[PDB]
C-alpha cells in the first residue's frame, strides 16, 4: 500500500508528539499522521494549519511511503455525529492504539472532506521498519502557488 | 528547545537566527538566556529591530511605549526585565517560524495573519500572553511534524 | 475507477466549457474536470481559484463517479520541465481530446502535486452515460473549516 | 449565454439578486437592462447600497467622484450612462458572486480579497474596466463548473 | 475576449486583429491586456485609427472630445482609464465583427447599420453598457454560427 | 503540560487542581483559557489564594503590587493582562508540581526552595520570564522521569 507524509523530515521517527499534540494523540508519545493521496496530506496541513499557499515552507518534505499490504491494521470503533469537534475522545482513541501497540496502522476519518481516510502510524510498532519511504521532490511543474 | 526540533537543521537555524535578533550566543545555555532577560536588553535593539522589519511600530509600542523608549535610548538604560521579556517572546516566535518555514518573508507572513484556531487572532498578537505564546509554539511544531489530522 | 468533481452540479453536462475555458481546454466545448481523489478536486479548487476555506460556496457538490476499469482512456505524450506553464501546451492536447472524441478519459498530471493525476472528461463521448453519480454531502464532521 | 452557463436555477438566482440591488426586475429583458443603463440610475440610489454595506467608500468613488456624487443629488439628476454602467458592473458581478458562492458574505469577500491571478488586485478592483469585469465573470464561472485544473 | 471559440483558430484572427489595431500582443494575457488598458493608450492612437478609417470622426469624441484629445497630444499625456476602455471596447468589437465576417469594410457597414433587434440602434451605440455590449456580442456569435448570415 | 504520562492521572490532575487554583474549567480548550486571562481575573482571587495559604505574602506582591491589588479592589476593577498573565504563570506551575508530587505541602515548599542549577534562584522567581518558566517546566518533568528524584 502506498501512503504520504507532508512534514519537515524524510523519516518517520515521529519524535515530535512526545513534545506537541494533534487531533488524535496527546504528548509524550511517538506518531506519524500520513494520508491515502499526496493531496490528502496537503489539504490537511492548508485548512487545520492555516499555511496560504505562498507560505507554505520551504522545509516540508512529500514523502511517499510504502508497505507491504499485508501490515497490521487496527480499527476504530463507531463514531457518532459530532466526533469532529470532541477532541478529548478523538486523542483518547489514538492514545489508546499507539499504547495498546496492537497494529501498525489505524485509519481514521477525515474530518475535511467525505470519503477520505487518513491514517496514523506507530513507529514503535515492530512492522514499522518494514517501510520503503522516498521523498517526492516539487519541481517548478509540481507546487503551489 | 532543541529536541522536538531537531539539531540538524531546526534548533541550530533557532538559535542562529535568535542570534542575530537579540545577540543571544548560540551556546549560551537556557539559564544563561534568562540571565540575559533579567539584566535587560538595550533599548538600541528595539529601533534597530523595527528598522529591519522584525516588528512594527505598532509591535513596538507594545513592548514599551515611543516615549519611553526615547528616554531609555537618551539616558542609555536597559529596558526592564518585562520589556526585556516580551521583546523575548516575539524574537523567540520570529527566530522558531523562521526556522519551521525556512524564510524570514513567509515566517513574517504567516504570524501576521488571522487564525480561526485563536478566533481572528494574528499569532504575534497571542504573544501578549506566555500561555498565548505556548499556543503559538505547538502550532508552529505541529508544522513542522505535520500534525494536522 | 472512482472519480471526483467538485462543481455547482450534480450531473456530468460540463456544458459551461461552451463559455469559459480551463487549463486543459479552450472554450467552446463540453468538458468535465476530476481528480482521484476528494482532496484531489478540493485542493485543486482552493489553490488555482483562490478561495478560502471560509469563502467555500455552499452550492459545491462533491460527486462521486463511478466508472468501470475497461473504460476508454487516452494517453497524454511525455510532457517535458516546464510543461505547466505554457498554456498553449495544455490547451492544445485537451482541444485535441476532446474533438477527436477517441476516449472518455484523459489522465493528465497536476501541476501543483507530484505523483497526483487529475482526469477530463468528454460528456460527448459515447462511453459518458456508463458513468454512476452520487452526491456526498459536506456534514458537520467532513467538511472545509 | 450568461442563462445558459448558470442553469434555469442559477440564473434564476442572480437576476434575483440583482433585482434587489438595482431594481432590475426579474423578467425583464437585456435590451430592457440596457435601456435602465442608458437611462440613468438614480444617484439617490448609490448612496443606499453605500448605507447597506453592498457598496464600500472606495468602491462608491470607482463608479462615480464623491464631489460629482454629491451635486447629482444637489441637483437632482440621473446618474450618467458611464456612472450607470459602472455602477451596473458592480451589482452584476456581486449578484452573480452570490449565486455562485450561495451566501452573501462568502461572496464578498472573495470579490474584496487580492488574486494571485490579477497580480494582487481584488476583483472588485478589476471592475475599471469592461476586460477586466470580464476576467471576473469567467473566474466566477470556472468555480461553477470546477475548472481549477 | 475569453469568449471566443470558433474552432479554435477564429479567436486567432480576433487576436490578430486586435494586435493590428491597438498593438496589443495575441500572446499577452488577459492580466497583461488590462494593465495596458488602465496603463492608458496613447492619445495619438486614436488619431492613427480614423486616418486608417477603423473609426468614424463622431465614434472618435464618443471616446473623447477633440479639444481635450489635441490637449492630451500636445501636453504629452496618455488617455485615462475610462477613455482607454472606451477606445479597446471599439477595438474589441471591431476585432471581433472583423473575424465572424472576414473584411473589415463589411464588418464596419454591419457595426455602423441600425438594428432591429435593437430597436433601431446600431451596434456601435449598443457598446454604452455593459448589458449592450453583450448583446451585440451574442448576435455577432449567432452569425458565427450561421457562417455570416 | 500535556506531556504528562498517564492521560489518567497527570493531564486531568493538572486540570483538576488548575480549576481549583482559578475557575478554568477542565474541557476548555487554550484559546478559552487564554481568552479568560486577557479578560482579567478577579482581584478578590488573588486575596483568596494567599488566604488559604496558595500564595506567599511574597509571590503575591511578585504578581502585583498590594497597593495596586487594594485598589483593584476597591474600584472593582479586574487584574489586567499582565497582571493575570503573571498570576496564571503561578497557578500553572503550582497545578503542575501538585500533579507530579502529589501533594500540595512538598509542591509548594520545592517550588520555595531555591536551587543550584538556578545559582541560588527559586523556581517560582524563574517565573519572571518565559525562558525561566520553560526551565521550571521541564525540571518537573524531568524529576518525573526517572521517577523519584
Amino acid at each position: 500500500m502506498i501512503l504520504w507524509r507532508i512534514s519537515a523530515y524524510a523519516d518517520l521517527s515521529g519524535t515530535g508528539g512526545l513534545r506537541v499534540s494533534g487531533a488524535w494523540h496527546q504528548a509524550g508519545r511517538p506518531v506519524v499522521y500520513a494520508a491515502t493521496s499526496p493531496p490528502g496530506a496537503m489539504l490537511e496541513v492548508l485548512v487545520h494549519l492555516e499555511i496560504d499557499p505562498e507560505d507554505f515552507p520551504t522545509t516540508m518534505r512529500l514523502l511517499r511511503i510504502e508497505l507491504p499490504d499485508t501490515v497490521s491494521q487496527a480499527q476504530l470503533p463507531a463514531l457518532q455525529p459530532g466526533w469532529s469537534a470532541q477532541p478529548e475522545l478523538t486523542r483518547t482513541l489514538g492514545n489508546r492504539f499507539l499504547d495498546d501497540c496492537s497494529a501498525l496502522l489505524l485509519p481514521v476519518p477525515s474530518a475535511i472532506m467525505p470519503s477520505t481516510t487518513n491514517y496514523l502510524f506507530n513507529p514503535r510498532h515492530p512492522q514499522a521498519q518494514s517501510a520503503k519511504i522516498q521523498v517526492e521532490d516539487f519541481t517548478p511543474d509540481s507546487r503551489l502557488f | 528547545m532543541l529536541a522536538e526540533v531537531l539539531r540538524d537543521n531546526g534548533y541550530h537555524e533557532y538559535r542562529a537566527r535568535l542570534q542575530a535578533l537579540l545577540d543571544i550566543p548560540e551556546l549560551a545555555s537556557d539559564f544563561e538566556i534568562h540571565t540575559r532577560i533579567t539584566d535587560g536588553f538595550a533599548a538600541t535593539w528595539l529601533v534597530k529591530l523595527t528598522e529591519r522589519g522584525v516588528l512594527t511600530p505598532v509591535e513596538r509600542d507594545q513592548i514599551i511605549p515611543l516615549r519611553t523608549l526615547k528616554s531609555r535610548i537618551e539616558r542609555d538604560q536597559p529596558l526592564t526585565v518585562d520589556e526585556s521579556d516580551r521583546l523575548f517572546r516575539s524574537a523567540h516566535i520570529t527566530a522558531m517560524a523562521e526556522a519551521v518555514f525556512g524564510e524570514a518573508g513567509k515566517a513574517k507572513r504567516w504570524l501576521s495573519k488571522p487564525k480561526e484556531r485563536f478566533s481572528g487572532l494574528t499569532p504575534m498578537q497571542m504573544l501578549t500572553t506566555q500561555q498565548g505564546t505556548t499556543q503559538v509554539e505547538e502550532m508552529l511544531l505541529q508544522i513542522a511534524e505535520g500534525y494536522g489530522l
